[PDB]
């Protein structure tokens, strides 16, 4: 009769999460109560009637709903919010709901950016290379925009990433752009911008002045 | 709001009864209902029953009727819950709770819970001596072991000589039976002059049921020398 | 209160339900709950005095059960200080005993199967409870000390939130 | 069209030679123009044998072609151990009879729990050891249950074994049900 | 042996001391036919290879697919314009057509340095730093192929050497097939701004 849509859920501190309990058929006359179970302790009451908060709980946990789809919004998450939240309707048809899981074990790493124009031994052999390196990023989702001479220079720009660190998924990205020596001249202001979950301000790593 | 929820029958046997208790220290017993809710090891909370010890008419969930009896004794400030016809699924922890407002035929929201008590339903293994039936035993290394059966919880261990003869010990995986009770038959090939004797004790220690047994397995008949 | 609660009867009247429970109307003819009302249809609206509030149970100013409309029943004061009562057939429990209880209200211990909607007539929820209303004291002066409480009754599927006075 | 790369007995214009390369050594001349390596032939056919055999044709159109095959020829034959029911089992009822097999190499064997002349198969549950950590020598445990009433009035059970190393069937039949 | 080390577009000369037929094969692949001379070149092994005879094979216009083991073998019967069945073979000159790793200096508190190795056809490559040191902070991105077909392996290190390069920071690159180890010095430059 009552079920929770989100199933499993995982987030990181400072996030907004929503849990939805479905009142299948009857409007039920606005009766709801939400619980929070820690990994071993007894459940505690958070809301009753879906609109009135309990005593001792912060305002962070909110309630709302009218007719169906009563909600429990968890804004500004904290490390101490790992718990399998439970839903029940009381009144004339008391029956608990499903248990949505929650995981608070999450962390992020911000890449550090820079560039390597090897020279003083490459110009003689041709095929000058530009290597952009990103260090210590947690998620494996990295894209590099090569705004060489402004705009972009997509195409001959390969990417590589480390396998694993054995402690965290803090890999690094090496983006290599190979350009012939002749084409190198008449061009300036090379750079490598990064799209990634770095949660950082404008990142524009640009080097210029050429090989020499 | 001080619940001294009694540890009742921690270990039981299938088909038997359990008589758990809850106590409400302080306040005025006889004005707020005591509600019993259970939860399996990992699962969701399931309503079980409740009572309001002023309107003597305990309520039970539709699926817990004719199988649960909830009583309250005003004199001693104690609410007992008698659950009958235990099944292997009943392994769970049965909390206690207070009803915020009295209800007649309905329920309410639990304000202050109590300590969770474990009530494990288990059936300890029934060891059986597997003979060294030889009749001109094959080669010079007879076959010995200990049969196990009729234990629902999975984990189980087999030892030998309180730890010895680790060379030649086979312990096969557990295979379900028709009734739902596991089984096992751990065999050994020990050349103790091609017979038993010495001290062969298969110290099976089924931890969940708290039963460690030591059966001496040797030629169990006039023959089998 | 004089000679009303002194020796009416214990609240734990003996005898139980030997078997199935059916309906009965003994025409019994109320200081204490040990009483039996009678089903009265059309009445002469001449001697009735004071309020005629009747118990749905939710008090409202040929009674019938909520499943069949109307109301369970009620009581009134009329003439020279005479109390009259009426309602559905006085619920009776099949059993044996010298003083077998003809349950006029809810009675669980003496009979497991007795729910108010099916076994109650008047304003007595439980042997020691009453549905409070302005004239409750005017009608039952022996129940001054009872403490008030708030309760929810589910009759059929309808929920009634009402205050009830019970001894404690 | 391309002739074939068959092996994945090896089979390689009407128009040949067969070679053998070790893991590091040089290919050697085995068969030319098509005694263990007896080849022949369109559609030519060809422990110290692991290698990558190579086939090629020479003459007016000499060109090379494209196995990794070897020979094991080593197995383990099962040994039969029969466990009757406990003297206490009959008192408790629901007797069990267990067949046990030891030291067979290929994970393949069938056991027919015969009763007198009836091939009972309703209740026969099989289990096997995971692995021996040195070779695929698994040990079988086939349980057959039967009620005490069904125990009485019957005798001469049997747990036959059929396995890759057949070596002719062996019948270690548990007889004299009353003993 | 012949030329264990070569470079793209160059040539190899392999000496075989006793019709001699040269038969190549990649590291893991099937045998292929190069050519034979009697004291004939395959369809794809003509206009780019010269056979002369001792017998020597002069392969020119090296390519990254050329890595193979150019065995030496003879033919049982003399054949004019064709081939035969190779009876007795010769030791494999691991003519590892490999552009030995070509290190370069990647110039820069904590700073990140490195050296970018490119044109490394055979996969095996090992990078070391200061003859073994700074084990915490040594990344060696495994490899990637290029358009031509030569792997590009680049390592990058970070070391806060008091905001100045004092120790001899040298990336030690080792490449067994090429039989050459280059430890090029890396340090802040007077030019080559990044």
């Amino acid at each position: 009769v009552l079920t929770q849509s989100p199933g499993t859920l995982s987030l990181s501190p400072g996030e907004r999460a929503t849990l939805s309990c479905r009142a299948s058929q009857s409007v039920s006359s606005t009766y709801v109560a939400w619980y929070q179970q820690k990994p071993g302790q007894a459940p505690r009451l958070l809301i009753y009637d879906a609109s009135i908060r309990a005593t001792g709980v912060p305002d962070r946990f909110s309630g709302g709903g009218s007719g169906t789809d009563f909600t429990l919004t968890i804004s500004r998450l904290e490390p101490e919010d790992f718990a399998v939240y439970y839903c029940q309707q009381y009144g004339g048809s008391p029956f608990f709901g499903g248990g949505t899981k929650v995981e608070i074990k999450r962390t992020v790493a911000a890449p550090s950016v820079f560039i390597f124009p090897p020279s003083d031994e490459q110009l003689k052999s041709g095929t000058a290379s530009v290597v952009c390196l990103l260090n210590n990023f947690y998620p494996r989702e990295a894209k590099v925009q090569w705004k060489v001479d402004n705009a972009l220079q997509s195409g001959n720009s390969q990417e590589s990433v480390t396998e694993q660190d054995s402690k965290d998924s803090t890999y690094s990205l090496s983006s290599t752009l190979t350009l012939s020596k002749a084409d190198y001249e008449k061009h300036k202001v090379y750079a490598c911008e990064v799209t990634h979950q770095g949660l950082s301000s404008p990142v524009t790593k640009s080097f210029n002045r050429g090989e020499c | 709001q001080i619940q001294l929820v009694q540890s009742g029958a921690e270990v039981k046997k299938p088909g038997s009864s359990v008589k758990v208790s809850c106590r409400a220290s302080g306040g005025s017993f006889g004005t707020y209902g005591i509600t019993w809710v259970r939860q399996a090891p990992g699962q969701g909370l399931e309503w079980v029953g409740g009572i309001v010890p002023l309107f003597d008419r305990p309520n039970y969930a539709q699926k817990f009727q004719d199988r649960v009896a909830i009583t309250a004794d005003e004199s001693t400030s104690t609410a007992y819950m008698e659950l009958s016809s235990l099944r292997f699924d009943d392994t769970a922890v049965y909390y206690c709770a207070r009803e915020a407002d009295i209800v007649v035929g309905g329920s309410s929201y639990f304000d202050s819970w109590g300590q969770g008590t474990l009530v494990t339903v288990t059936k300890g293994p029934s060891v059986f001596p597997l003979a060294p039936s030889s009749k001109s035993t094959s080669g010079g290394t007879a076959a010995l072991g200990c049969l196990v059966k009729d234990y629902f919880p999975e984990p189980v261990t087999v030892s030998w000589n309180s730890g010895a003869l680790t060379s030649g010990v086979h312990t096969f995986p557990a295979v379900l039976q028709s009734s739902g009770l596991y089984s096992l038959s751990s065999v050994v090939t020990v050349p103790s002059s091609s017979l038993g004797t010495q001290t062969y004790i298969c110290n099976v220690n089924h931890k969940p049921s708290n039963t460690k047994v030591d059966k001496r397995v040797e030629p169990k008949s006039c023959d089998k020398t | 209160c004089p000679e009303r609660m002194a020796h009416c009867r214990p609240i734990d009247e003996f005898a139980q339900g030997w078997g199935p429970i059916t309906y009965a109307e003994g025409h019994g003819s109320p200081y204490c709950w040990h009483y039996a009302p009678r089903q009265c249809g059309t009445i002469p609206a001449s001697q009735v005095c004071g309020p005629v509030y009747c118990f749905t149970p939710s008090p409202v100013v040929n009674n019938t059960r909520p499943p069949q409309g109307n109301w369970f029943g009620c009581t009134w004061m009329n003439s020279t200080g005479f109390t009259k009562t009426c309602g559905g057939p006085p619920c009776n429990i099949g059993g044996v005993g010298n003083n077998t209880l003809t349950c006029p209200t809810d009675c669980f211990r003496k009979h497991p199967e007795a729910t108010y909607t099916k076994c109650g007539s008047g304003p007595w929820l439980t042997p020691r409870c009453l549905v409070d209303y302005p004239y409750r004291l005017w009608h039952y002066p022996c129940t001054v000390n009872f403490t008030i409480f708030k309760v929810r009754m589910y009759v059929g599927g309808v929920e009634h939130r009402l205050n009830a006075a019970c001894n404690i």
